[PDB]
């Protein structure tokens, strides 16, 4: 009856290494591989009450009393120096291919189907919407989160390393590419192919990824936040922590890859957002909401049981959006 | 000595044998489904109700450990401070139009999540006892986190016929939901021994599969799907 | 011609045809199961669909008939007052602990019911969502007043299985929920030619009787009977 | 009547060791031996559900409350530095004889047969073509399970250690020996000689078997995973904990063991799947599926009793299946 | 040590903000200046 594997577990691919902090001067760019490392420091913070009270801490005498006792913390900071105002972000990322091919299947005949299916389009259309959606998540500073909000400039140079080597280079202008459009450039065609070339299983793809960001002079740069243990005193609470890998700041890597997956711009919602992550059922966290409900059977899991068990091929929209997540992997299947 | 099968539970003992000590012993397993869980080592002397009440503590760990890892939503009917909870129901599915929310003067009740990021609706007191009666938890529903989405599914394309192991959770002996065979024979109309063929496996004689019809009835009955 | 069903009723013709005015003329005789309700003079010129609108009519007036008089009782939550009703509940049953009650300042909440010798206790906004979900009639509550107490019962050996007729009050055609067989078909999970043997009556063969757990569980879902 | 022994408890051959892994450069591979250690360090992961809903779940709200409440977690992740592109994962393997001897039994009848029966069987045909297909799994980098989809370049080096020093040294491209074919070359005929003396008694086998992929600059490699006690919060979860043993991840010598056994070409199913782990109903567990079925007349346990008990020799190919499972030993024998 | 624009006088953010969103009931110019002012400085409002 070709009912779906229990277990499909995939790999994912373009897996991006972790993204590694330093700190600098615009126009220093071009010798950047010496630059110090931004260092997670610590500083007190002193505050009041700014929270919204739940009509008992209301009363004027509770409130002062909770005033005249203020909470202390000490946080984690990333600030650049004061003569540095360049935030270089450094990460290697690797495009393997074979998405159609599961780690894990339980079903033969359903590992056939589903190989027949990808090889099926494929043949339609290759890895090229989604390599030049990918290719504009690489060359705007998307995984520069929050470093990228209140940059006056920011710079990408991504290098194919093919033996160690730089094959080709690519700069870009990541404020000029915007978080929004998906655009058509002849260099970001080039990096499509090539993005391509190693999703399909063409070549082997590796490129490094540095970006720059003219935030200022001293100012706060954002890395990834860690998970607090909350054991230690009230006073010395430490609320923040930031990630560092050795005595140098870092964003996660797969923060960067979330980033680098913000290409869906095909959910049934409207383009007021724009892109978001492709996620089984489109979930957004900053939104709190999900795109691609199973209700209005737009979610990954619906559309690749209508293409591969019934053969009800979707729009190639939908097809781009199931390869894509079939792309980023999971444990998908019933637990 | 043998397996002892105390609900989806099985007390399987070793072939072989060993004699600590001067008295002979038995390598005893559970496991829960094809996942073992506690083994000790029981001596052959221990009688079959030793080793189960021996191995009945791992046995209520699990229950309780179920339960709370299934326990369903709750919604509080607050007022328009928000501060103060008038109402909590047990949901078992969330309604379909909450929203980030929180209660505000204008509107007199408000239902919010039980979680942190509170989304909710503003509803009067009838539309409460609408959502409370079509949304209701079951007293039983954790058991529902231990079933599989194909056999708890209200469309019978995609339903799937429970096994062995998915009825032998909440039918008979020492199950989660304590009923015996003939109890839910009698809860589903018909005698004990045509429910015995739906409860022992093994060859495809005395094997007839439950209905779809008949398995959400009796889920119903047992207030473990559907029941609200 | 040849009789129209609708429903639980049957639009028979006399197999005599009259000539009133100069045109053939047929008696059409409606009936509810043994009971007719309008026998009226029609043409052998009329279709099937105007046959029926003839009748639609007191078809209509009976449906309303039959839903005031087995509506389910109202419950009325209200506040310590007793005049401003909070909410209302339509329920199958109502609760045991009911007595005749007035509300006072005592309790803020109070549960009576809308007859008018008002019988109520004091309740708490949990107490009334437990009792609300426990008690709750379906919304098609009204179609159980049109059936027989023995194939509505919930114990094993009191239960009778529905003929055609009391199948075809709920399952097709004309039915009062509205559904046809595929539909009723569908949320049993059986095939449409399995539920066609089910409400086809005639001879024995290519007729079955449904069991206690596919009956009670499509009035369940259909929303006629426990269904909360 | 040589009715079946009831223990037959048999002693692995091949053992390796834990495979280390460390951090370096290509073209440094000579000068491998000072490479710093791979460290387990810990991140933080915050995700939202991709998994399969029950139907139960599948109502919006609660897929929204799963996102306004995403699951925290930390994890173990094992990477290279961000100047360091080559893994290098290093391992011994004491190739040993005395194969159809079991270290355990219950009958001196059986004990005599099975050692008369691999007696003719290595007269007829000794260790010659487990050896070239152990040779091949040693050649290819098998034992880099995830460590090998995405490598650029992958080397494996194999040292004869012969009173401290080395004998003979193999130098094999592991990407091209594929995972697939067991071809012939010169370099893999005289390991399969040396591990056919190791087998056959003749003499004593030990190696040193380094391995070093291209995984790419800071890219994360993957040992082995521990189990998870899941003895704290849901937030301080620690999801995912990786196998090291003094601050240095290594992959665990079961693993290797099995990349080494994984010869058996002769199931029953299609070989053009790829071959298999010699294991008793030829099983593998991320397809779920049991090649060697106990109903088929082809399983180890079967073609054992064949062999043994009533003489019915089976084919050569089978014959070597039965013997590869003597060699990588077990707990045979009923209850 | 001491709160102006106390909840009970309803002159401070929250109530503010939530008279000028749901109720549509914009406050004085300087008071949609310090409502401003206080989405300008950010915080974690809402339920906490």
């Amino acid at each position: 009856i070709l009912s779906t594997a229990s277990v499909l577990a995939f790999e994912r691919k373009l897996d991006p290494s972790d993204a590694l902090m330093s700190a600098g001067a615009w126009a220093q760019r071009d010798a950047s591989q010496e630059w110090p490392a931004v260092t997670v420091r610590e500083k007190s913070v002193r505050g009041t009450i700014s929270n919204r009270l739940k009509t008992k801490d209301r009363d004027p005498a509770k409130l002062d009393a909770s005033i005249q006792s203020p909470n202390l913390q000490t946080v984690d900071v990333a600030n650049l120096p004061s003569d540095a105002d360049t935030l270089k972000v450094r990460f290697t990322l690797r495009v393997l291919g074979g998405a159609g091919t599961p780690s894990a299947c339980n079903d033969a005949a359903y590992r056939d189907k589903l190989l027949q299916t990808v090889a099926t389009y494929v043949n339609d259309q290759g890895f090229a919407e989604l390599a030049r959606r990918y290719a504009h998540n690489l060359a705007n500073a998307r995984f520069l989160w929050r470093n990228r909000v209140g940059a006056e400039a920011v710079e990408v140079r991504i290098n194919h390393i093919r033996q160690g080597e730089v094959a080709r280079a690519w700069r870009f202008d990541a404020l000029a590419i915007g978080l929004r459009d998906f655009k058509a450039d002849a260099e970001l065609d080039a990096l499509a192919e090539l993005i391509a070339s190693g999703l399909s299983g063409s070549g082997h793809v590796l490129l490094e990824v540095v970006a720059f960001a003219r935030i200022g002079d001293g100012q706060e740069v954002f890395p990834s936040q860690e998970l607090i243990l909350d054991k230690g005193d009230k006073k010395g609470q430490k609320s923040k922590t930031l990630y560092s890998v050795r005595d140098a700041a870092a964003i996660h890597s797969q923060k960067i890859g979330n980033a680098l997956r913000t290409i869906d711009t095909w959910y049934p919602d409207e383009d007021g957002l724009g892109p978001i992550a492709v996620e089984p059922y489109g979930s957004v966290t900053s939104q709190g909401k999900a795109y691609r409900q199973p209700k209005q059977k737009l979610d990954f899991y619906t559309l690749l049981d209508n293409w591969v068990l019934r053969d009800e091929a979707p729009a190639v929209e939908q097809q781009h959006y199931v390869i894509a997540n079939l792309i980023r992997g999971g444990v998908f299947g019933e637990a | 000595m043998n397996a002892i099968h105390i609900g989806p539970f099985s007390i399987t003992p070793a072939a072989r044998g060993l004699h600590y000590g001067g008295l002979p012993h038995h390598q005893w397993t559970l496991y829960y489904g094809p996942r073992e869980m506690a083994i000790k080592t029981l001596p052959d002397s221990y009688t079959s109700s030793e080793v189960r009440d021996e191995f009945s503590d791992i046995i209520a760990e699990f229950v309780i450990d179920a339960r709370h890892r299934y326990a369903p939503d709750v919604l509080e009917l607050v007022n328009s401070d928000g501060d103060a909870v008038l109402a909590r129901v047990a949901v078992s599915r969330l309604p379909e139009a909450l929203s980030g929310c929180i209660p505000d003067d204008r509107f007199p009740y408000w239902l919010l999540t039980a979680s942190r990021p509170r989304l909710g609706l503003p509803v009067t007191l009838n539309e409460y006892t609408a959502l409370a009666v079509e949304l209701s938890a079951p007293p039983l529903a954790w058991i529902t986190g231990l079933l599989p989405g194909e056999v708890l599914t209200h469309d019978a394309e995609e339903w799937r016929p429970p096994t062995s192991w998915e009825l032998r959770h909440v039918v008979g002996e020492g199950s989660f939901t304590g009923v015996s065979g003939a109890a839910a024979a009698a809860l589903l109309g018909m005698s004990a021994t045509n429910f015995r063929k739906y409860t022992a496996g093994d060859s495809a004689a005395n094997r007839q599969k439950i209905s779809f019809a008949a398995w959400h009835y009796l889920l119903d009955r047992l207030g473990v799907k559907r029941a609200s």
